[PDB]
């Protein structure tokens, strides 16, 4: 709850990759929980976790597109803090997405 | 001919003097076996001549005598470097042991800088002429010798990039590059250290050279103009392509620019042999 | 025209690699003395620390 400083790691599937999911412990952490990850003081964000075995403890995993998007490297050192989300009014009503083709 | 039989003779002769003149019971003695070994010196016979040195130099010590004895070691030592590495070795370890406790520090460099060429030129093994060059660059920066430092730093980057991790090798290059870049006339160069840790970064993963070389060029603006930052995006776009047919020919072309290290190269196909 | 300027450069060139090859060699040839001369001077302050003390010790025994 409070934070705990982290090394990124490499997602293990392509699956797990897809579904935009950061990988993560069991030991760590559960299916469903919510985090906010710091890589420094003006770059925090927002995650949903998934576990899966392969994590080792004390580390999370993410996919080249979220490293891509949120600038994740793996070897760096950063913070991952659990946050909950406000349903009452962070509740997705309408969501725009631009689509583009992924290989040209 | 008259040479070989006369000095053998003669170093005989002396050998046997001393042995008798210690017997008795003493400088004398050590003259002697001194001159012994210098007539074995010109009568080619390097082996044996080493154990007349060493015999005269423990004979000196028995009488307190260190500085003369720790020379007479070194010069054993010397001579054993091609007859023997390993008592040579020996010999060399004794005498910067001897100066390290008077003191000098810069005979007692120099001496494990030789001891890590003949280690690696002779024998073979790194691990242990890494570990005496890193001791002969400690005891340097100790006397505050820059460029002797920076030397086996480099010396020691390169083959711990050769063999060993990454990580010793892009500490170091950063370390030079820092070092050199705010240097007047090491300017030039200080680029291509740089562009190594770069590489070396490679080895690993694309992100990390990539985050690694955009550091380079905010630190450094004129790395931004060197073709050699040029060279490492067109090398990035053909991977993340997965195109090493775009790999081959900017490696070519850039031979054909410059020639290259044959280190570059072997790092550069590691590279390409990933690219998958 | 093309002629006598490329046979300049190549001159100047040729000047240029032949000087400093030797300068090089009349380098390292200095490098070697003045490395000889560093440890006969080592050697020589070494010996003269030495007999000092030895003199120091004998007259203060003496004395």
């Amino acid at each position: 709850m409070a934070g705990r400083s982290m090394q990124a790691a490499r997602c293990p599937t392509d699956e797990l990759s897809l579904s935009n999911c950061a990988v993560v412990s069991e030991k760590d952490y559960q299916s469903g929980q919510h985090v906010i990850v710091r890589t420094s003081p003006n770059h925090k964000y927002i995650f949903t976790l998934r576990t899966h075995p392969s994590v080792v403890p004390g580390s999370v995993a993410f996919s080249l597109p979220q490293r891509k998007w949120a600038g994740l490297s793996i070897g760096q050192e950063i913070e991952v803090a659990l946050y909950s989300f406000d349903k009452a009014k962070q509740c997705i009503g309408t969501m725009t997405i631009e689509i583009d083709f992924l290989q040209k | 001919g008259m040479d070989t039989s006369g000095k053998q003779a003669e170093a005989m002769a002396l050998l046997a003097e001393a042995e008798r003149k210690v017997k008795n019971s003493i400088e004398e003695a050590c003259e002697i076996y001194a001159r012994a070994a210098n007539m074995f010196k010109m009568a080619k016979n390097w082996s044996a001549a080493g154990n007349a040195f060493c015999q005269a130099a423990q004979l000196h010590l028995q009488l307190q005598s260190k500085h003369d004895a720790a020379t007479c070691f070194v010069d054993a030592g010397n001579a054993f470097k091609k007859a023997d590495p390993q008592e040579a070795i020996n010999c060399l370890m004794r005498a910067i042991e001897i100066y390290t406790d008077m003191g000098r520090f810069t005979i007692a460099a120099k001496h494990h800088i030789s001891i890590a060429e003949i280690y690696e030129t002779e024998l073979v093994d790194v691990e242990k002429a890494i570990a005496h060059y890193e001791q002969s660059a400690d005891y340097y920066k100790g006397e505050e010798s820059n460029s002797s430092a920076n030397k086996c730093l480099l010396k020691v980057a390169g083959y711990a990039a050769q063999l060993e991790q990454y990580q010793k090798a892009i500490d170091i290059y950063e370390q030079v590059g820092t070092s050199a870049m705010d240097s007047p006339l090491l300017k030039y160069s200080a680029k291509d250290y740089f562009f190594k840790a770069a590489l070396c970064h490679f080895c690993i993963d694309m992100l990390n050279a990539k985050l690694a070389v955009q550091k380079y060029e905010e630190l450094f603006p004129a790395f931004s103009d060197s073709r050699e930052c040029k060279l490492m995006k067109k090398l990035l776009e053909a991977h993340e392509e997965q195109n090493v047919d775009s790999y081959t020919e900017s490696v070519k072309e850039y031979d054909s620019i410059s020639r290259l290290d044959q280190w570059l190269t072997t790092m550069l196909l590691r590279i390409k042999k990933t690219i998958q | 025209t093309r002629h006598s300027e490329i046979i300049k450069l190549e001159n100047s060139i040729r000047e240029l690699h032949d000087m400093f090859m030797d300068m090089a060699m009349l380098v390292e040839s200095q490098g070697e003395m003045i490395d000889r001369i560093e440890y006969n001077v080592e050697h020589a302050v070494d010996y003269v620390e030495r007999a000092v003390s030895d003199t120091k010790k004998a007259v203060k025994y003496q004395s």
